[PDB]
């Protein structure tokens, strides 16, 4: 989930 | 697509590299005179494994951070599907990291810039990874006998994230057309500088597999001898990432 956060 | 097109794409995918370098060249290179001494590399000999292991795993975390950043002002990269976007990063978001560490890499002594100095291979020896640290030492060997300019760098790693043979890929042909573009892009910019004679001196696509596929493999040898370090002490990315 850190690399969703990330993303937007 | 036209030249001008063409051209458009080399100075986006240039720029956007740029802004998300993490580390200017001239600052690498202002450094290759501050070199850890004897006494500062036996102290990193003598720091426990697992101590070593958080702090790699830190200042990679750091580095890949830059990239998902990259990734995300890179031209058609945030177009694509949430699933694809994830799929690339995950597969190389740290191979582009094993490519941008050539900047960081003095070919002259073998050293590479960590943790504000310059170190040689002897400088990880308490990860107990030695071959993995020799590959990444030797990769980037190689990579610097290219003398990539950072246009170049920007280009090739535009490429090694835009890969639509990942797997796991929903719009794989929406992937195909981008990489192909910034195939052209690099490709033209090779050939307008006179630089084509490095084509046939890039490492093959298995060099940095090798390299990550043995990154994690490393991982879990350590991460079964220490699962409580890497549990409270790892940064969450890098787990989501490599466990
Ligand atoms: C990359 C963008 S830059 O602006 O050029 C830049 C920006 C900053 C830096 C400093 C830096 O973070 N160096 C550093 C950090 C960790 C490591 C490393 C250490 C050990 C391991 C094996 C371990 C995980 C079991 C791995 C792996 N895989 C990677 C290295 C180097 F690879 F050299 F050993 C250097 C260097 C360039």
């Amino acid at each position: 989930k850190i690399l969703h956060r990330l993303l937007q | 697509a036209s030249l001008t097109e063409i051209e458009h794409l080399v100075q986006s995918v240039c720029k956007s590299y740029r802004e998300t370098c993490q580390l200017r060249l001239e600052d690498l290179l202002r450094q290759r005179s501050n070199i850890f001494s004897r006494e500062e590399v036996t102290g990193y000999q003598r720091k426990s494994m697992w101590e070593m292991w958080e702090r790699c795993a830190h200042h990679l975390t750091e580095a890949i951070q830059y990239v998902v950043e990259f990734a995300k002002r890179l031209s058609g990269f945030m177009e694509l599907c949430q699933n694809d976007q994830i799929v690339l990063l995950k597969a190389g978001a740290m191979e582009v990291v094993l490519v941008r560490m050539c900047r960081a890499y003095n070919a002259d002594n073998r050293t590479v810039f960590f943790e504000g100095k310059y170190g040689g291979m002897e400088l990880f020896r308490a990860l107990g990874c030695s071959e993995l640290i020799s590959s990444i030492f030797d990769f980037s060997h190689s990579l610097s006998a290219l003398h990539f300019s950072e246009d170049e760098i920007a280009l090739y790693t535009a490429l090694v994230l835009i890969n639509a043979h990942r797997p796991g890929l929903q719009e794989k042909r929406k992937v195909e057309q981008l990489q192909y573009n910034l195939e052209l892009a690099f490709h033209h910019h090779l050939c307008k500088t006179h630089r084509q004679s490095i084509l046939a001196k890039l490492p093959p696509k298995g060099k940095l597999r090798s390299l990550c596929s043995q990154h994690v493999e490393r991982l879990q040898i350590f991460q079964h001898l220490h699962p409580i370090v890497v549990q409270a002490a790892f940064p969450p990315l890098y787990k989501e990432l490599f466990s």
